[PDB]
């Protein structure tokens, strides 16, 4: 998320037995990074 | 600061045009 020039990151690791969906269970994600960077963010594109 | 001894010329290389947003 961009919250006044802050890019925040949160994130988890977790393992699954599941190929077809998300989990059905709880779980938090906990912050990475915290990047002052100052650009205006519309769209984004994964990198393979 | 006033800085007329050190970034005045006049001195043209001085250019201007969200919170924190860096607009080049």
């Amino acid at each position: 998320k961009n919250i006044d020039g802050y890019f925040k990151i949160y994130s988890k690791h977790t393992p699954i037995n599941l190929v077809r969906d998300l989990p059905q269970g709880f779980s938090a994600l906990e912050p990475l990074v915290d990047l002052p960077i100052g650009i205006n963010i519309t769209r984004f594109q994964t990198l393979l | 600061w006033n800085s007329n001894n050190l970034d005045s010329k006049g001195n043209y290389n001085y250019l201007y045009r969200k919170p924190f947003e860096r607009d080049i």
